[PDB]
This record gives C-alpha cells, sequence and structure tokens, in this order.
C-alpha cells in the first residue's frame, strides 16, 4: 500500500471548545487502555527571576495533597486501578499525565481536575519539598549533559527570561514561599492557557461531558490585569566554558539560533539533522554508517559519543550538536563537524537529501506510537502551533524539500553566523571563539 | 483492520504470525530460542558476540551493503536478548520492508563469520560489556543467577573477562547451525500480509537440522555472594526458586510482586500502596528503594526482594523486607489490597502491549513457548481466576525455601543468610 | 549547583 | 577524512611553529621588537642582495 | 609449632606476604615483572542518587533485557 | 595448451623472484588494497610472508642467491593473497558503485 492512504487512515484528532475557552482534545485508536493528560504553557520563560523554581517546586508540590484529597488520598485513589501519574515542565510548558484503562475515565478526569485547580500547601510539606529539591538539584549538579545544555540555554539568551533554568538556582528556592506559589498558581493556571489532551480508547462526548462537568470551575477572569506577554528573546553569540581537569570526558555543545515553532523552515533543518544523524560507541553499524561524521568518528577514533539536536521556542531556538570526547581530539572534532555543516551549505546532493528524507519519515511516524507520546504530540501542538498538525501534512511538507532548498536554508542560517559555544570538561583544547567563528565561513566562495 | 492475528504452524516447527495493521510502518520480527542459557563452560559469551556479529558479512549481503541499504531507506534493526530467546526486528516503511526483510532473513540465514571481522568485533564486545556494567543492577542481577543455578543459566548475558580475546568463528558457526534450527523460529509481522510471509518462509528458512541441542535443566543451586566495591549504596537481591512459565502459580507470583511493590506509579511518590516500601519507611529514616523481584523461566524461576538502602542501614532494610514477607506468609492481608494488586497487574500488562514494540515481543514470546497465540482476554480473566489462597501459598514457598543472595556496596553492616 | 550561575552583565561591551 | 593542517608533512611545521603554538595571553608589545628584529634582517639581506647584484 | 609459616610446609609464602623497603644483598628466586596491562575504557560519571525521590523506579523486578542496536544506541532492561 | 604452459615456466624462471625464495604474491606492490589483504591473513600465512620477504632482503644484500635445490619451484607456487585481495577488489568497487548512486 501507498504510504499516503496509509497515513489517511489514522483517525484525526477532535477538538473542541468550552465556554472559558479551555481547550479539549481526544485522539480515538483500538487500545484497551488511555492516557490523559493537561498541557499549561507556563514554564521559566514566564518566570520574573523572583520565582525562578516556581514550576519545578510546584509540580513537586502538586502530589502530595489536594483539598479534598489529603496525603495518602489521592495517590490510593490513582493506584487501586494501576494508573502511571508523571509530570514534567519545560522552559515553555508543564504537563500532567495520566495513563490508565479505558474503564476509569471519570476518575482519571475528577483526579486530574483535582489536581490542578484545588491543590493544597503545607508548611511541613513545603520545607520537606524545599530539601528535596535541593538534594535534587545536588544530584543533577554530577551529570554533565544537563549542565552543558543549561550552559548553553544561559549564554545563548542572555539578559531574557529563556537563559534561567527550570530548576532555578539554590537562593530562589530557600527563599521561595507559600504566598509566591499561591500567586504564581494564580496567574498562571487559566483556561485559555490550557489544553485537556486524550490519547487512546477515549469517547470524545463522554470525556466532553466529563471536562464540562468538572473542569467549568476556573476563575479565568484577570484578578489584577496583568497580561504576560511573551517578550522576544535575543540570541547572543558568545561562549562559556567551565574548565575542570578531573573529569574524564568533555562535553561540548556548538548552536545557532534556530527560526522557531511558526516558521516551516526548521522542518528542513530536521532534514539537515538527519544528514548528520548521531553516533554513540556502543552503535552496531561500525564503520559503513551512511552519515560522514559518524564516519570520521568511527575511523579517527575520536568521540564518545556525538548528537544533533534542534530545540525549538516561541519566535526562537537552538539548532546544532553536542559531542562527548576525550580532550586529546576535541579541537579535530570541532574542524570536522563545521566541514559536514559547510557540505550542508554547497555539497548537498539528492542522495542524501533523499536518505535524510526518509529519515525524517521514520522518526515522525514511529515516534507517535503508544497514547502518551501521541498525547503529549497532541498537547504540545495545541500550545505550540494552536492546532494538531495531522501526520500526512508532515508528508507533504516533507516531501516538498529537495537540495536546492535545503542548501539555502543552510547557507541562510549557518553560514556566517555567531554560534554560542558550551563546554565542560577537560576543555582545554577547545578552541576560542575566533577560530570558531572563523571556521564557520569558507574562503573558496 | 484490528480484526485477527492470523497464526500458521508449518509442518518443520516453522511458527508465522502475522497482522494486517495497515499501519504506516511495517515491523518484521523473528524470534528464536538460542538464547545465553544454551551455551556451556566451553563456549561462554558466544551469545554475545552473536548479537554483536548481526551486522557482519551475510552470504548475499556485504556488511556495507547492510548497512548502507538499512541506513539509506530509514530502517532500524535492532536485536533483542535475554536469557531465554534471541529476537531479530527491523521496522521500515510499508512498501521497501520487503527487501528489508531478505537482510533480516540473511542475517540469521547464511553469516559468513569472517575472522578479521570478529578480531575486531572483540572489542566492541569489551566497551558494550562496560557500558552494560556501568550500572550495578545488571552485576547484581547476574551475580544472583549466577549463585542461584548450578548450570544453564548462571551463564551471563554479556562476556566474561577471561572469553574476550579467544572466541573464534568456528563456536558461532557451531551455535548458529546447532542452535538456529527451523522448529526453534517463530517469524512475526506487523503491517504485512501472510502470503509473503509464507513465501519468505519457505524460501529462506526451508533448510535446517530440525532440532538442535536439547539443554541442561538448570539445576538450583542457592548460596550468596558478596563483592566489597565500595559504592555509597548498598544493593541485595535475596530470591528463592519460584515457579516457571505456564504453570498455574506463575500468576500466583506475579500477583504476590504486585502485591509487595513492583515499581513506582507516581512520579516522586511516596509507594503507600506496597507493603515492603511501608514497612522500611516505618523502620528507616534515610532514602532507600524496596521492590520484589520475579523472574520466570522455561523450567524453573526465580522471586525475591530487591533493596536499595544506605551503607549501615542496609541489615534493617533487609530485616525488615523479610518479616513484611514473612508476616505475609501466614495470611496477614486483605482482598481489597488483593482486588488492587490485580488491578496494577492487569493495567501493567494492558500497558505493556500499547506499543507495537512490546506487541511484537510478547507475540513472539507466546509463539516461541507455547506456540499458539492466546488472546489478551484470556489472559486477563486467568489473573483474575487467582485466589488469596494462591499468594499465602507462594509466600510460603519463599519463605520456606533455600535462598540465593547477591550483595554490593559497604558490607560492614550487611547480613547472611543464616542471619535472616 | 550549576542553576546558581549565570552571565554577567556585558551592557557596556555590547552594542 | 584527516586534517590537512595537522597530517602535511610540510605545514604541521608551520603550523606547531606558527599557528596553534600556545603563547601567553597578556604579552605586551615589547615581545613583538623580536619579531620586528626578524623581519629587520630580511631587508637588510634583500637590500644587500639589491647592494651587489647590479653593482 | 607457633609461626604458621613454620606449620604450614607448602603453602608457607602463601598466607603471609614478604616485602622489602630496601634491597638486601642477595638476589631472590623467582623476580617477576608485571607485563602490559589491559586498559578499562573510559565512561561517563554514574547519576548519584541522593533523594528517596530519584531511588525510586531504581530497583529491579523483572529479567534482564539487552538491546542492540544498529543506529540505536545499547539499551539495557531491567 | 603447451604454448603456454612452457612459456609460463620459462617466464616464471626468468623473472628471478624463485631465485630469492619467493612466492608471486610476495612481489606485490603493497597499495592499500594489498595490504588490506595482507591484514586479512591467517597469522601463519603471514609469519611466512614475513620471514620470506627477510629472507629476500638480506639475500640481495649480499648479490647472492639460493641454492639450485631449494629455489620456489613453479608447481608448489601458492597463490593465497589471491581471494583475499579478490575479495577486497570486490568491496571496494561496491562501495564505489554505492558512492556513484
Ligand atoms: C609468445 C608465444 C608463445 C611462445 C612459446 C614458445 C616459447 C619458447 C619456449 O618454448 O621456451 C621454453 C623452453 C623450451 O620449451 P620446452 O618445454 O622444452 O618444449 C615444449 C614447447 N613449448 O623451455 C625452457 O627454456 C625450460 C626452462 C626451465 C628449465
Amino acid at each position: 500500500a501507498t504510504f499516503a492512504q496509509a497515513l489517511q487512515s489514522v483517525p484525526e484528532t477532535q477538538v473542541s471548545i468550552l465556554d472559558n475557552g479551555l481547550r479539549v482534545a481526544s485522539e480515538q485508536s483500538s487500545h484497551a487502555t488511555c492516557t490523559v493528560g493537561v498541557w499549561i504553557d507556563a514554564g521559566s520563560r514566564y518566570e520574573t527571576e523572583k520565582n525562578n523554581g516556581a514550576g519545578y517546586f510546584l509540580e513537586h508540590l502538586a502530589f502530595k495533597g489536594t483539598k479534598n484529597r489529603p496525603g495518602n488520598a489521592l495517590e490510593k485513589e490513582v493506584e487501586s486501578i494501576g494508573a502511571h501519574l508523571n509530570a514534567y515542565s519545560t522552559r515553555e510548558h508543564t504537563a500532567y499525565l495520566i495513563k490508565a484503562l479505558s474503564k476509569d475515565l471519570p476518575k482519571v478526569v475528577e483526579l486530574l481536575a483535582d489536581i490542578v485547580q484545588n491543590s493544597s500547601l503545607e508548611d511541613s510539606q513545603i520545607e520537606k519539598e524545599r530539601d528535596v529539591i535541593l538534594r535534587e538539584m545536588q544530584e543533577n549538579d554530577a551529570s554533565m549533559q544537563n549542565v552543558v545544555f543549561d550552559y548553553l540555554h544561559a549564554t545563548a539568551f542572555q539578559g531574557t527570561p529563556l537563559a534561567q533554568a527550570v530548576e532555578g538556582p539554590s537562593e530562589n528556592v530557600r527563599r521561595l514561599s507559600r504566598t509566591d506559589l499561591t500567586d504564581y498558581l494564580n496567574r498562571h493556571y487559566k483556561a485559555p492557557r490550557m489544553v485537556l489532551a486524550a490519547a487512546g480508547g477515549v469517547e470524545h462526548q463522554q470525556l466532553l461531558d466529563l471536562a464540562q462537568k468538572h473542569l467549568s470551575s476556573v476563575s479565568r477572569v484577570y484578578e489584577e490585569d496583568a497580561v504576560p506577554g511573551l517578550t522576544p528573546c535575543r540570541f547572543t553569540g558568545s561562549e562559556i566554558r567551565h574548565r575542570d581537569d578531573a573529569l574524564p570526558l568533555a562535553h561540548v555543545a556548538i548552536a545557532v539560533e534556530g527560526p522557531g515553532w511558526a516558521n516551516p523552515d526548521n522542518v528542513t533543518l530536521q532534514v539537515a539533522n538527519a544528514i548528520i544523524g548521531h553516533y554513540d560507541c556502543t552503535y552496531g553499524g561500525g564503520v559503513h554508517l551512511s552519515s560522514p561524521l559518524a564516519s570520521v568518528a568511527v575511523a579517527n577514533k575520536l568521540c564518545q559519543s556525538f548528537q544533533t539536536f534542534n530545540i525549538s521556542y516561541s519566535d526562537t531556538g537552538l539548532l546544532g550538536a553536542h559531542f562527548v570526547c576525550d580532550a586529546m581530539s576535541i579541537d579535530d572534532m570541532v574542524f570536522f563537524l563545521q566541514g559536514q555543516w559547510m557540505r550542508l551549505c554547497t555539497s548537498a546532493t539528492e542522495s542524501e537529501v533523499t536518505r535524510g528524507k526518509n529519515i525524517l519519515r521514520n522518526a515522525l511516524v514511529s515516534h507517535l506510537d503508544g497514547t502518551t507520546p501521541v498525547c503529549e504530540d497532541i498537547g504540545r501542538s495545541l500550545l505550540t502551533y494552536g492546532r494538531r498538525i495531522p501526520l500526512a501534512e508532515w508528508e507533504s511538507r516533507i516531501q516538498e524539500v529537495d537540495a536546492q532548498m535545503l542548501r539555502d536554508i543552510c547557507s541562510k542560517y549557518f553560514y556566517d553566523q555567531c554560534p554560542a559555544v558550551a563546554g565542560y570538561g577537560p576543555i582545554e583544547q577547545l578552541p576560542d571563539y575566533n577560530r570558531i567563528r572563523s571556521g564557520m565561513f569558507w574562503l573558496r566562495f | 483492520q484490528p480484526q485477527d492475528l492470523e497464526f500458521t504452524k508449518l509442518p518443520n516447527g516453522l511458527v508465522i504470525a502475522s497482522l494486517e495493521n495497515y499501519a504506516p510502518l511495517s515491523r518484521i520480527g523473528l524470534f528464536v530460542k538460542a538464547g545465553s542459557r544454551y551455551e556451556d563452560s566451553n563456549n561462554l559469551g558466544t551469545s554475545h558476540l552473536l548479537r554483536l556479529a548481526s551486522s557482519l558479512t551475510t552470504k548475499g549481503a556485504s556488511s556495507f551493503k547492510i548497512t548502507r541499504g538499512i541506513e539509506a531507506v530509514g530502517g532500524k534493526l535492532s536485536v533483542t536478548a535475554t536469557r531465554e530467546n534471541m529476537a531479530y526486528t527491523v521496522e521500515g516503511i510499508r512498501s521497501d520492508i520487503e527487501i528489508l526483510m531478505e537482510f533480516l532473513l540473511n542475517v540469521t540465514t547464511a553469516p559468513e563469520f569472517r575472522r578479521w571481522e570478529v578480531a575486531a568485533l572483540r572489542s566492541q564486545l569489551k566497551i558494550d560489556k562496560a557500558v552494560a556494567f556501568q550500572n550495578s543492577q545488571t552485576r547484581i542481577i547476574e551475580n544472583l543467577h549466577d549463585v542461584a543455578y548450578k548450570n544453564a543459566l548462571a551463564n551471563p548475558l554479556y562476556c566474561p573477562d577471561y572469553r574476550m580475546g579467544k572466541i573464534t568463528s568456528e563456536e558461532l558457526h557451531y551455535f548458529v547451525q546447532n542452535h538456529f534450527t527451523s522448529a526453534r523460529m517463530a517469524l512475526v509481522g506487523l503491517g504485512v500480509s501472510h502470503s509473503v510471509l509464507k513465501q519468505v518462509a519457505e524460501q529462506f528458512l526451508n533448510m535446517r537440522g530440525g532440532l538442535g541441542l536439547a539443554g541442561a535443566k538448570a539445576k538450583y543451586r542457592g548460596g550468596e555472594i558478596r563483592e566489597q566495591n565500595g559504592d555509597n549504596l548498598v544493593h541485595a537481591a535475596i530470591v528463592a526458586e519460584s515457579a516457571a512459565i505456564g504453570n498455574a502459580e506463575a500468576n500466583a507470583f506475579s500477583v504476590l510482586q504486585h502485591l509487595l511493590g513492583a515499581g513506582p506509579h507516581i512520579k516522586r511518590g511516596n509507594n503507600t500502596t506496597s507493603l515492603l516500601s511501608q514497612s522500611v519507611a516505618k523502620g528507616s529514616h534515610q532514602p532507600f528503594d524496596v521492590s520484589a523481584f520475579n523472574a520466570s523461566y522455561s523450567d524453573s524461576g526465580l522471586f525475591g526482594i530487591y533493596t536499595i538502602s544506605q551503607a549501615a542501614a542496609a541489615g534493617e532494610v533487609i530485616n525488615a523486607a523479610y518479616n513484611q514477607v514473612k508476616a505475609v506468609a501466614q495470611g496477614n492481608l486483605s482482598s481489597a489490597d488483593v482486588q488492587a494488586a490485580k488491578n496494577k497487574l492487569k493495567a501493567g500488562y494492558l500497558m505493556s502491549v500499547e506499543t507495537s514494540e512490546g506487541f511484537l515481543s510478547e507475540i513472539g514470546s507466546q509463539a516461541l513457548a507455547a506456540g499458539s497465540y492466546m488472546p489478551p482476554s484470556t489472559v486477563l480473566q486467568q489473573i483474575d481466576s487467582v485466589a488469596d489462597a494462591d499468594v499465602v501459598k507462594a509466600a510460603k514457598k519463599f519463605v520456606s525455601g533455600k535462598k540465593s543472595m547477591a550483595a554490593s556496596g559497604n558490607l560492614g553492616h550487611t547480613p547472611f543468610l543464616d542471619e535472616l | 549547583s550549576h542553576t546558581d550561575v549565570k552571565v554577567p552583565d556585558f551592557s557596556d561591551y555590547r552594542r | 577524512m584527516t586534517n590537512m593542517r595537522k597530517t602535511h608533512p610540510l605545514f604541521k611545521i608551520i603550523n606547531h611553529s606558527f599557528i596553534d603554538l600556545p603563547a601567553p595571553s597578556n604579552i605586551s608589545s615589547w615581545w613583538n621588537f623580536g619579531s620586528l628584529l626578524g623581519v629587520c634582517l630580511m631587508v637588510q639581506i634583500i637590500t644587500g642582495l639589491f647592494l651587489a647584484m647590479h653593482y | 609449632m607457633l609461626s604458621v609459616a613454620a606449620r604450614s610446609g607448602p603453602f608457607a609464602p602463601v598466607l603471609s606476604a614478604t616485602s622489602r623497603g630496601v634491597a638486601g644483598a642477595l638476589r631472590p628466586l623467582l623476580q617477576g615483572a608485571v607485563p602490559a596491562a589491559s586498559e578499562p575504557p573510559v565512561l561517563d560519571v554514574k547519576r548519584p542518587f541522593l533523594c528517596r525521590e530519584s531511588l525510586s523506579g531504581q530497583a529491579a523486578a523483572r529479567p534482564l533485557v539487552a538491546t542492540v542496536g544498529l543506529n540505536v544506541p545499547a539499551s539495557v532492561r531491567f | 595448451s603447451k604454448w603456454l604452459d612452457g612459456f609460463r615456466k620459462w617466464y616464471y624462471n626468468a623473472a628471478g623472484f624463485n631465485k630469492l625464495g619467493l612466492m608471486r604474491d610476495d612481489t606485490l606492490h603493497e597499495t592499500e588494497d594489498v595490504k588490506e589483504a595482507i591484514r586479512r591473513l591467517p597469522e601463519d600465512l603471514y609469519n611466512d610472508r614475513m620471514f620470506r620477504i627477510k629472507r629476500a632482503l638480506d639475500l640481495t644484500m649480499r648479490h647472492q642467491i639460493l641454492p639450485k635445490d631449494q629455489w620456489t619451484k613453479y608447481e608448489e607456487d601458492k597463490f593465497y593473497l589471491e581471494p583475499y585481495l579478490k575479495e577486497v577488489i570486490r568491496e571496494r568497487k561496491e562501495r564505489e558503485e554505492w558512492a556513484k548512486k
């Protein structure tokens, strides 16, 4: 069967709006289970540096008891049915999701009603969550990848609320109080900025009725008439390096500014990442991998690993690479990476563009398997693009690219640009800004 | 479209199963009953090198041809290995997947196994064993399996230290020619018609010895191994023999495992419904994690307690968990708690088949285990057909049985088997 | 804590 | 693929002595006189060639 | 018969360890030298577990599964 | 084929590398394909090849040859490196076909 009607037979996401502006989206499948979640676009971009650890510590406190269900009641109600409860918070989103069976759908929508609306906070609970979140920051300090991405976010978005981390600093955690969490939850948890998403064996009318029963109490009116607007952040080409020579391996991330969510060009840039790919020391391909950077990394024994990333935020983003390697290769590997980027400016052919198109097709269909990633895609699509883009539209956008437009978008976004460099480990051979900036343009043209 | 998983038993024992998902992506799996449990003391670590040597040169496609073709079409090739069986999975879009299958079949049918390729790949064996041993739970459970079984299940998944540098291609050829027989394979497919599976199944797989080697029946040993590596946390796994797969008491052991705690349900939760976690939380005042470890195999099984705790507080955690299981053993439980454990087990089983990877994994496991596809509703009513008397019997079997302990960390205060 | 650090203000040098 | 600047038999000498040679950051202008001395010697020889080949 | 080196006949220099701080006049029989020992590969820094909340789920409950991919990193399922 | 057989025997005798105790495959120029085919050899054939090369080197250092009784005869000349070499050209031509496409 041809891929087009294979994509067409996937059911469409159904989206409805309540009276308060709350968005309700559901996707039906043949599965016996379901995943129901709440997505609120309230992250560290909206925190004004007096509440830098508000969202992370609030989602720490969200499952420790509500108003009607104190302490062990909600966890006993959600664990007696075998449901799994998860939450996370990015720099622009905040998600509370539950995986459960299809029978217990009124129970799960009632629980997601009373978690995000009637959360109860207490002094012993807030102090024990304070020492828990301090120990969690202490144990997350030793993972080098999160440190390098936090350094890159700090040095790429200086003077803007996109630099500050999701967890926040230790001083703001030590100085946070009940009233800051209360009014942050009051001004940031509003119905027009809320999506209730569901994926799996779900009836849309039943969940719409239950959402009208439970989620129709939001107090969406501006209490202080303070509209939180999205200030456009500026990408600053800079370089942060954390030299510490007792670490065994060095992590270096190099990233230029991305277009954003609304620009379709990142889709083309996605194909560019599918040209460059990724490599680990545990890959079974060996030497004959199609990516030239991976082949020269295994052929010359350069890296422990490298990975190409494209993070997108509202009107901005970071597109680049991250590699962990020993010290004595770092400079050399940087050169190879830059050469590959400039190949995407000039020597893009039909073969690697077609291979990147096929890899991106397999990535965007294979990721949306199971209820949880489909529900995640639904929530992030209704929060970022404002609608759920169908996968046939993704295929139509993927098929439209060729080597000419891929190489001119790569010349638009990589050629003669100022990158952002973050490093951690034995990074003495990591070059200055001048060598990297000179290497991000060829002299032959 | 969700109508049926069509099932076929070829007369040479070759199991075929396929479903017409009408999916955008087609997945083809080949499940071979030739895991690490079928070695002996002479060719240890051959399964690990065979798992790594799946991507080598075959008779029909070179390794360059295999890697460049699979990466050019965008498909995914993976080898999943456990103690019982191995599985080869390939994933692609619906059009090209046909040629992808012959790539997959070459990996199973005619490996060339050149000497210089495995000579280069032994370093890959070393680095992959180091990455797998970066976690400590792998080392605990492999030392535990080395303790518990006399033979045929004490062989580790990964290569021993002495074996690296002495595995030749003759051992791999012997392993394939006497373990990859046609009556020990299940070819399963999602998003593909059954006639194509029939064509591939008779056109590549129809020349084999037929049965291969039998095994060594997995005799139980018991005992304890304690190692001193000076970590900040102490791991301790204390198990005993349980019911094997296919028994009526394996479901009782699964219900007992979910009753005593089988993983969290809430991120940053307290796990109050688990009895072991609440008993240790009543006991200690330090970070910990206690769960129940179960493992069902062809002729034997293991069930016990896994505890990770502090250095000086390991004895109190171990003793509190053991007294909780002992208090369970003479029947101190409620039917509502058993119902909650049954609901947790049913929810976890239904969540295990959400993705196509787990669905194909359990379909291949059932096709290699009993040779018959069993629908999930019958599995759910089999789960509900256990009583709390069987859970009490399983707890008493664990309490009165001979023990097998694997321990690591600062063991200055960790107890022994006679101290429990 | 790695979240405790942030870049200094480069306002006297930036354009 | 190999780096041309680090594997060439003639260019590793010139980059190890000229390009990736690590030098102190806080060097003032005085050390630059040493480099001036070198090129001063060169132009002397050049003028010296012009003081012999026509004369 | 104390001084168990004199009590244990063949296993006298096995139960006891002899170290010389200053080399004597007589050179010892069976001098011995190490060969080139193989070095372990370099890995990353392990994630520490300092709180009870991040320790949840780190105890195994089901047997080991090792997955090796072609362009997929090698994964371990507890 | 008596015309070709006798001429091949005479050309093997007059080539001169049998007088220093070499096989045919020792005389090949070591390109990257020949070095890769050498790298794929078993250890015993490898050790035989390097001993024969060293014997050739210190035989032509003295400007001497082997005695006539232990010259490399035509019937015992074994083409040991030939199938590995053919395999190496097969993989290299397949790689250049994949790079062309």
